[PDB]
């Protein structure tokens, strides 16, 4: 890995007390996706400085990738140079946030469009009379569909009869019975 | 305001993706059609569904409720 | 239902058995909504009117789609769904004549399961730019009819690959021909 | 136009559908991502196999076609 050559250098040599902080912040930012304070506190120049934000990103998004255990991420960090004491800096905040980030990783839908919130009202009219006429209630449906490719939200609101909405509530059984022969 | 003209779906299993090897996590994808002639496609994690297939369940039992005591406001 | 059953016995007027085959296959295929095309030519058919050939359509369209949604592939398992005293030869021509269409019918829907946007053309050109080559890389995509709205189903991306992305592209289009080896591993 | 920068995929197989109980089909779908004028673009895909070794084919040739320059 001879560009990793630059990167373990540079790693090696930042303040092992402010470590943690940034690897948290980092972890942070990959679930989607202040440089001036990082400049000053680490000491480099910003194409400098983004070297090491790029390879902690590059290690974090290959554990992610491969789920790597502790002890296997540690037997890579050992025989790329990295000194131990940034290592089990890693390991650390690996074991602890590391099942959280992979399983964001895998609930991540690619697709733009993802149903976000549901909501039900129900709707009545009232019958004192002997027959006014004999009508029903009606439920409307919220959904919630976030475009996620924008993060706005179209509100979409579906109408059911009582006629209706068991109709509808036989398909989502059926698509339980799918969902559930995946055991 | 408009009524469910079509509902559609297909259940997908995810084994691999850009950035995880072996997911293997589900999710419903949903395509509705409607009575305004609108349609909307959208992905729906299990977690939602459970969500919306137990609010499905809380309003037909309320509709039914109110549907069998019109018949006790009949007697 | 038993106005479905009800309904099926029309066939009994029919003038051949293709007349029962072209029926089953029609009434799966045109959408649930979509049937009333053929109402009035049915209706000469059978001589049958046009609120019992909708039911008569409606009816098949029911029974081939369950049939194909549970891939039922043997006559005691699609017999099983008719009553006792329903036409026994009426039942075994339309068991026969859905067993000779299960596989295409189920395969015809399974090529209309929902999708995102499907490929349904691809090209490529290399061109050298004032210099250093580029790759015009033109995608016809096929989104549902039902979702893009008044915009045409087919619409055309054409893309620039460069050399450096191009091999991120080959990148990717690696790992996953490799992630289509590794399943269910260990 | 339209310079790529980055890609996405998901590789699945389709358990169930609303015409087919059990499918076991098998799909890619693709996410590319897409530049004109500093302003992005997401480009959505879904590909059959045969599909998917076509479209690898296919980019494989043109990787010929360019390493041969320089």
């Amino acid at each position: 890995s001879p560009s990793m050559k630059k990167a373990v250098s540079l790693i090696n040599a930042i303040d092992t007390g402010r470590f943690p902080r940034l690897l948290t912040r980092i972890l942070q930012k990959l679930h989607l996706k202040e440089e001036e304070k990082l400049q000053a506190a680490f000491s480099l120049e910003k194409q400098d400085l983004h070297l090491v934000l790029e390879t902690i990103s590059f290690i974090l998004e290959q554990a992610v990738y491969h789920n790597v255990k502790p002890a296997a991420l540690q037997q890579q960090l050992e025989n790329i140079h990295l000194r131990q004491d940034k290592a089990e800096a890693f390991v650390n905040t690996w074991s602890s946030m590391g099942q959280e980030t992979v399983e964001k990783f895998r609930q991540r839908i690619l697709a733009p469009c993802k149903l976000e919130t549901v909501g039900w009202q129900l709707n009545l009219q009232m019958a004192h009379s002997a027959q006014a006429k004999l009508k029903s209630p009606q439920a409307v449906l919220q959904l919630g569909v976030n475009n996620e490719d924008s993060k706005s939200l179209e509100k979409v609101l579906v109408e059911f009869s009582h006629k209706e909405l068991f109709d509808f509530y036989n398909k989502l059984e059926t698509i339980q019975a799918q969902l559930d022969s995946l055991t | 305001l408009p009524h469910v003209a079509d509902f559609r779906w297909r259940v997908d299993v995810a084994i691999s993706t850009s950035a995880l090897a072996r997911s293997l996590q589900p999710s419903v994808l949903m395509q509705l059609k409607l009575s305004d002639g609108s349609a909307y496609r959208f992905e729906v994690p299990t977690a939602k569904f459970q969500e919306l297939r137990y609010s499905v369940a809380l309003v037909l039992k309320e509709m039914a409720d109110l549907e069998k005591r019109c018949e006790r406001r009949l007697d | 239902t038993a106005e479905h059953f009800a309904a099926l016995q029309s066939l009994l007027k029919a003038s051949s058995k293709d007349v029962v085959r072209q029926l089953c296959q029609e009434s799966f295929s045109s959408s649930a909504l979509g049937l009333k095309k053929l109402l009035d030519v049915t209706c000469s058919s059978l001589s049958v009117t046009q609120e019992e050939a909708e039911e008569l359509l409606q009816a098949l369209h029911r029974l081939t789609r369950l049939v194909a949604f549970r891939d039922l592939s043997s006559a005691e398992a699609i017999l099983a769904l008719f009553p006792e005293n329903f036409h026994q030869n009426l039942k075994n021509l339309l068991t026969k004549i859905i067993l000779e269409h299960v596989s295409t019918w189920r395969t015809e829907a399974q090529a209309n399961q929902i999708s995102l946007p499907r490929l349904v053309d691809l090209d490529w050109r290399v061109d050298i730019k004032t210099a250093v080559p580029t790759c015009l890389l033109q995608m016809k995509i096929q989104e549902d009819p039902s979702l893009c709205g008044d915009k045409p189903s087919i619409s055309a991306v054409t893309v620039e690959l460069s050399k450096e992305t191009l091999d991120t592209m080959l990148d990717g289009l690696g790992r996953i021909r490799d992630q289509l080896s590794a399943v269910a591993s260990k | 136009i339209n310079q790529l920068i980055d890609m996405e995929w998901k590789f699945g197989v389709t358990s169930g559908s609303s015409e087919l109980e059990k499918v076991g089909s098998i799909f890619l779908q693709l996410k590319l991502v897409v530049k004109k004028g500093n302003q992005t673009e997401n480009v959505y895909i879904e590909l059959t196999l045969p599909q998917f070794y076509s479209f690898l084919h296919e980019m494989e040739r043109v990787r010929t076609s360019m390493e041969c320059f320089c």
